[PDB]
RNA sequence: UCGGUGGUUGUGUUCUUCCUCCUUCCCUGUCCGUGCGUCUCGACGCUGGCGAUGGAAAU
RNA sequence: AAAUGGAUGACGCUUAAGCCCCAUGUGCGUGAUUGCCCAUUAUUCCUUUGGUGAGGGCGGCUAUAUGUGAGAAAGUGUAGCCCUCCCGAUGUAGACGUGGCGUGGGGGUGAGGACGAAGCCGAUGGCGCGAGCCUCGGAUGGACCCGCCUCUAG
């Protein structure tokens, strides 16, 4: 109710609904995409071309689930994810894999 | 399982001293949801009946009675509430349960929805296995008869917490959201 | 801690032992029967006493 | 030690069986040692009981200490209720606290303990030269009681890891102030 | 005991053993089925070589982490497997030295797999892509 | 929304013809008022585009005659200095269920006015809505799940016509003309509904001996 | 000469502590000032207000006073000041004074590429040849 | 744990615990070893991406 | 039963989202003893600062050129002589401390300046918890000025 702490997000995705099925996923990859206005420097600027774009990603991993619904905890990296990616789409990978 | 309020078996006596060898050894009956505080209703009973204190006396035995199998019984239970502008009320009552712990768990909740009395201000005076045929209540009564049927209407049924959708299909358990 | 505990208390390797032993199917299936046994004894003859 | 402990359990149920099979009842010494813990801060403390809880080394919440069970002890704490929760502690609360949160007080120093040599240096004593000596001195009463507890610094502990009912009101009413018997292992198991 | 100085020692989950079908979870083969051939000499990634016809993802370092370990397995008893070394991937169109080593150890792998009495079922297993469908949970599954 | 020579010159040179986005479309009938608008409020925060339809059939727990009353006292209250710039009484159902959502959302933020903007909120179901697709409902606001049999209740449509609403029968004269429209069309193509039917079975007796009994095991045959 | 890098540099705080409303005032000077009112929310520490300086923020003593680089600065007027700095090369680096001459900072800078001593105002084409 | 073996606590007019002393099976894991020529700070493995002197990358 | 339109905080809620009570992970009459959220609180880790602080090293012989390398002061206080460990840290009126910051002038000592002094300007950065110090650029200026130890005050 004091107000927000911007040091961890909180990610719903699509089918857990329960913390069990949260627990799978910790430790799991995180990305947030969004795209810039000009062309800067990528991963394989010069070992491939074409991957050269607008398009940007920023990083993090699930630490915990939060609360009973499924819900997890998100840390990206250093910095924060930008609160203009409130309500957006966020990628969860399947690696590191522990199956 | 379910029930709270186990059932304890409190026995206890006043320490010996002189003027006053080999005191009586007292039992008491008690339902508490754990062992501390049956020990408290036990010398709470002893210091206004017996004039002894827990200062002066020890505890004997705080063992858990047992019951006696699964079946559907009828159970009277005597008790009592304290509350101000009437006094002491004295009423006697049946429920329907399967043990004696169950009974009188089931006699707590009902005075506390019908008469707002909370647990310290309730007095159990006893609870006895009757028989049929001497049940006064039609309320009780009404479950005796063999070849008693009734259906399940008005249901609400919700699915296991694994599946728990939000939005779904209007024809079809489609899942559309969720 | 392994190497803590054993430092304070040379003893522990024994007692560990002892808590193994305790744990083993065979042992506590005969014990669990010896003691039935030895229970109902001992009130069936101190009743007829 | 570890052989006075088993022969104490089996004569004590010996006794017990005894005297359930044929009729009658067998009467528990009764206790000698309290674990005390403060479950109230530092604000709004009366005169005297601020008083009594600096005599008993619990200045701070969640501290912890131990207790002889006398007439003049008891009635120290029947003044401080509502601010403490006790109980009487088991052999695996003690040893718990000893080797994971146990700290002796040399030369004024808060020091950790990590081995037997400094426990042999602090107290001089031939009686107390190890960590199951510390121990048995506790839990077993022993001459020496007020000389191992008072080189111990009191004991610092965590908030309990499933929360608590309500530090208001006492045990008994549903609350978690007062005296609770041995169920004082199961609040203390999530707090160390 | 195995000592962590000695080339022997390796430590990798249970699952991803020799023979064992596996799924690639990342990399321009993601969503593809490979054979698990062996491990590198030292605490290293394992090396995949899925038949070339089958899947077509050839001989490659993978980490345990990027893929998931299956539970039907293929025997691997008459294949050698040991030419393949860590200089062979140190060398950082392709080399025919390299084509050479690829087709043996396919041609090996292909009548292992053949040899399995289930054998159609399995050649057409490995033709599989792996994919997450609008709807579905991964974490519930059994694998 | 009207596209400007802009935009359609755009889509010229790229090759662009048609676009829709992914949109959930929830019939309202037979669902209570202040549960449906929870639900939905949450839904639009995590970045959903939600249409609702038939908003006069939203039901509300008590009799008319309460609920009329508790809308009279809304009614009466005005800036005294100007009304208009004072609260506005919405009167149609469609514009009450916004109003309802409106509440149980931040709207004095960009992040809210912009989750109230993803909501349509029509009366009935109009043309452009009805070839979309599949409609969905909220099973935990569906009222034969939440009110006992025995109690009274008020559908929106009855209340919000006597307080200013005007077009109640408009919305009944072109919902029953829609319903004919789809019960015609439906009764036609049961000929290759059935058709379809008669071709999953009788494919079994062709395919291969082993994929049947696949099927029989997992009970889908 | 290369110093001895630190492995991570450490600052509790980068942004400066300014003065109470000195943007609403011209001729109020952004230099630190503590605040001496009865009333005064940043001396009352309410939540969303200015923050004071005090003993917590100080740097650690292990690389206080480090630039970048990872030298220490020490001022330099004349071609003497630069035999201090000689034996000590991997931890001082020398910084020629505002006012010394272009006349005079050519025997300076030729001295310390001589002795192989860091200049942090000279000329950057003598620092990169190597020899 | 089993079978014997005599001292012990306590009911009831004999048996009930606990001990010490042998006999059967059953379980687990024993011993030894490495101080520095006064003190302190410094030393950042493997794989890939980026960086080959440029209106360059990175912080 | 009252004077502007209007407040369980609002919406709303009636198989409650109301009143009185009872429970808890995966699996609620078969896992006995933590369903979950939020502090300047508690535990733990890192850093600073002050101590009625607690310990330790300080008699430099192991061997070594360039084309594994630097320090070590017998010490209140500094860029703290160095290394471990323990305990406190908010605060109006008020008291005290600081090899704490800054300004004009005197005695000493050491420099700078027409190859550009003071003054002035700044998306010039670096250092310090801070008062502040220093470098950089001027497509500014055109003749004086500063570091350190002490003394002094309009
Ligand atoms: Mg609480
Ligand atoms: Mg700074
Ligand atoms: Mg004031
Ligand atoms: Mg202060
Ligand atoms: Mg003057
Ligand atoms: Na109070
Ligand atoms: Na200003
Ligand atoms: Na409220």
């Amino acid at each position: 109710l004091h107000g927000q702490n911007k040091n961890t997000a909180l990610v719903r995705i699509e089918n857990v609904n329960t913390t069990e099925d949260a627990k799978w996923y910790v430790g799991k990859r995180v990305c947030y995409v969004y795209h810039g206005y000009k062309i800067k420097r990528c991963v394989r600027w010069s070992k491939a071309p074409a991957r050269r774009s607008n398009t940007r990603a920023i990083w993090g991993r699930i630490t915990r689930p939060h609360g009973t619904s499924g819900t997890v905890r998100v840390k990206f990296n250093g910095s924060s994810v930008p609160a203009s990616a409130i309500g957006r789409r966020i990628r969860v990978y399947l690696y590191p894999s522990r199956i | 399982v379910r029930p709270h309020l186990r059932h304890y078996c409190v026995v206890g006596r006043e320490t010996p001293s002189e003027k006053n060898p080999q005191p009586t050894v007292y039992k008491f009956e008690v339902f508490a949801p754990n062992f501390v505080v049956a020990k408290s209703r036990f010398w709470r009973m002893m210091r206004e009946k017996n004039k002894v204190k827990s200062t002066h006396g020890d505890v004997l035995s705080c063992k858990v009675v047992k019951d006696r199998k699964l079946a559907a019984r009828n159970y009277s239970v005597d008790i009592a509430y304290y509350s101000q502008r009437c006094g002491y009320t004295h009423m006697v009552k049946e429920f329907r349960d399967v043990c004696k712990a169950g009974a009188v768990s089931q006699a707590y909740n009902d005075l506390a929805s019908r008469h707002r009395a909370r647990y310290h201000n309730i007095e159990v005076l006893g609870v006895k296995s009757i028989p049929n045929h001497e049940v006064r209540r039609l309320n009780v009564a009404q479950f005796h008869p063999h070849n008693l049927s009734f259906p399940l209407l008005q249901r609400r049924v919700k699915a296991p917490r694994k599946d728990r959708v939000i939005f779904v299909k209007k024809n079809s358990k489609r899942a559309v959201v969720a | 801690n392994r190497r803590l505990r054993l430092r304070l208390n040379p003893f522990q390797k024994k007692e560990k032992a002892m808590a193994k032993g305790m744990q083993n199917k065979k042992n506590r299936e005969a014990r669990h029967a010896a003691k039935v046994v030895r229970l109902a004894k001992a009130r069936k003859n101190v009743a007829k006493a | 030690y570890s052989r006075e402990y088993r022969s104490t359990e089996k004569k004590l149920a010996g006794l017990r069986r005894n005297a359930r099979q044929h009729g009658n009842y067998y009467l528990e010494a009764k206790p000698k040692v309290a674990v005390v813990t403060r479950i109230r801060g530092i604000a709004k403390v009366p005169p005297k009981q601020r008083k009594i809880l600096q005599l008993l080394r619990l200045r701070q919440i969640f501290n912890t200490v131990f207790v002889r069970l006398n007439k003049p002890m008891e009635n120290m704490l029947r003044a401080v209720e509502p601010y403490i929760a006790y109980g009487y502690p088991s052999l695996s609360t003690v040893r718990a606290m000893v080797y994971k949160r146990g700290h002796l007080k040399i030369n004024g120093q808060r020091v950790k303990i990590t081995d037997n040599q400094m426990i042999k240096d602090k107290y001089h004593n031939d009686d107390i030269v190890c960590a199951e000596d510390i121990v048995n001195q506790i839990y077993a009463c022993g001459k020496h009681f007020r000389t191992v507890t008072n080189g111990l610094w009191p004991f610092k502990l965590a908030p309990p890891a499933g929360g608590m009912r309500q530090k208001r009101r006492h045990f008994v009413e549903g609350g978690d102030y007062g005296n609770r018997d041995t169920l004082i292992n199961r609040f203390l198991a999530r707090m160390i | 005991k195995v000592s962590r100085k000695s080339p022997e020692y390796s430590t990798v989950r249970k699952s991803c053993k020799p023979g064992t079908i596996a799924i690639i979870l990342a990399g321009r083969f993601r969503g593809r089925r490979a054979v698990i051939l062996k491990q590198l000499p030292k605490n290293g990634p394992l090396v995949i070589s899925g038949p070339m016809k089958y899947s077509g993802v050839p001989i490659r370092r993978i980490d345990s982490r990027y893929i998931i370990a299956t539970s039907t397995r293929v025997d691997l008893t008459g294949v050698d497997t040991s030419a393949i070394t860590p200089e062979i991937f140190k060398r950082e169109t392709v080399s025919d030295e390299r084509a050479q080593l690829q087709n043996a150890i396919d041609t090996a792998l292909i009548q292992a797999i053949k040899k399995d009495p289930l054998g159609k079922e399995m050649a057409g297993y490995l033709h599989s892509v792996f994919t997450i469908k609008p709807g579905d949970a991964p974490h519930r599954l059994k694998w | 929304v009207l596209p400007s020579r802009r935009s359609l010159n755009r889509s010229s040179r790229k090759g662009f013809k048609k676009h829709r986005p992914d949109i959930i479309v929830i019939d309202l009938k037979d669902h209570v008022l202040g549960r449906a608008a929870a639900i939905v409020a949450k839904q639009l925060l995590l970045g959903k585009k939600i249409t609702v339809v038939r908003c006069e059939k939203l039901t509300i727990a008590g009799s008319e005659i309460r609920n009329k009353i508790k809308y009279l006292q809304f009614l009466r209250k005005r800036k005294l200095s100007n009304p208009k710039l004072g609260p506005f009484h919405h009167r149609s159902p469609s514009d009450v269920f916004i109003r309802t959502v409106r509440s149980m959302l931040p709207r004095y933020t960009k992040r809210g006015q912009r989750a109230l903007r993803q909501l349509v909120a029509y009366e009935g179901v109009p043309v452009n809505v009805v070839r979309t697709g599949g409609r969905v409902v909220i099973p935990k606001a569906q009222r034969h799940n939440c009110y006992r049999n025995e109690r009274r209740f008020t559908v929106l449509g009855n209340m919000c016509k006597h307080v200013g609403w005007k077009y109640s029968d408009v919305v009944e004269k072109l919902e029953a003309a829609r319903i004919e429209k789809s019960g015609r069309h439906h009764k036609k193509m049961e000929k290759v509904r059935v058709a379809w039917k008669n071709a999953r079975k009788e494919a079994l007796k062709k395919m291969p001996q082993k994929n049947v009994e696949v099927l029989k095991k997992f009970g889908l045959a | 000469v290369k110093p001895f890098v630190p492995r991570n540099i450490v600052k509790k705080r980068t942004k400066k502590f300014t003065r109470h409303r000195c943007e609403l005032f011209p001729q109020l000077s952004s230099s630190w000032r503590k605040p001496r009112g009865e009333d005064s929310p940043v001396r009352r520490r309410y939540k969303g207000q200015k923050a004071m300086p005090n003993k917590g923020y100080g740097s650690d003593r292990r690389t206080k006073y480090i630039t970048p680089s990872g030298f220490k600065n020490f001022p330099v007027n004349n071609v003497q000041d630069l035999y201090m700095l000689l034996m000590q090369n991997r931890k001082y680096a020398g910084v020629i004074s505002h006012t010394v001459g272009a006349k005079a900072r050519k025997a300076i800078v030729r001295k310390a590429h001589e002795l192989d001593v860091r200049l942090i105002n000279g000329n950057a084409k003598l620092r990169r040849v190597d020899v």
